[PDB]
């Protein structure tokens, strides 16, 4: 139930999605994005640092942490929680790094608000193929245990 | 953690 | 108007304290916590990585981000966007690096839920003394802006 | 950034 009421919070239906994902200048393929709710989606990382590194982003593009608006922070924090929770049941882990370079001088290279969520295991480019199975797989087990 | 910040 | 509508959500006012602090196994001595909250509370690092990094968690134990309630992270979060914006302004930069160790393989050393806010500028141990001083700054700034 | 995940 912890998890049904942030995704009622987030306004999330299977198969909801939104006609263009903006990222910064970028445009992310609809075959990359797992997850799209009332203010936020979820997208895998072509260029992951470690497995299952996924990205968070506003649909709105917002520069600035700060240039979110609260139903804003609300939505991407929730399904920030919710993402944890999907992806350590897929990646069998209890940790992560979770993060926001929040700016240039924090090592943002995409003018656009995001978070970063990294599946973390002890002692640890990507083409649309392998994209897509990934984004795949994340979307098929939200819609399994959610509805 | 434990290559850049802050993972 | 937008961050006065973030405290009122995290039920601030002047002065309001807890009667105690925990983090994990230890203490903080209230005279280095900045912030109280109805679920979250801010507090200067003794062991700085940079000027100005702080610490956000949870009055309630909890060791993983996935442990929390949904007001709980609503919570955490506002207060999160709120101190950057505060640090913003007395450290004079848009920039900063946010971050959740969540879990020890992600490198948490203390095992309770916290936010690291670090602000970040080009090519960038404490006393209790630093830390008053650091945390007196900071909530003398939230009290003079916001009542 | 640069100097650990993800600082
Ligand atoms: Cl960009
Ligand atoms: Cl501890």
């Amino acid at each position: 139930e912890k998890y049904k009421n942030i995704l009622e919070k987030l306004e999330w239906y299977k198969n909801k999605s939104s006609e263009k994902y903006e990222f910064g200048i970028y445009e992310i393929d609809k075959r990359e994005v797992f997850i799209t709710t009332k203010y936020s989606y979820g997208f895998v990382n072509n260029k992951p640092l470690l497995p299952g590194h996924i990205l968070l982003t506003t649909l709105k593009k917002k520069k600035h942490y700060n240039d979110l608006d609260i139903e804003e922070i609300i939505d991407i924090n929730l399904l920030c929680n919710f993402m944890c929770y999907i992806m350590g049941n897929l990646f069998n882990t209890t940790d992560f790094s979770i993060a926001i370079q929040d700016g240039k001088e924090a090592g943002q290279t995409v003018d656009h608000v995001h978070i970063h969520i990294i599946p973390r295991k002890i002692n640890d480019i990507r083409s649309i193929e392998q994209m897509e199975e990934e984004a795949n797989l994340i979307k098929s087990y939200i819609n399994e245990k959610f509805s | 953690w434990l290559a850049f910040v802050l993972v």
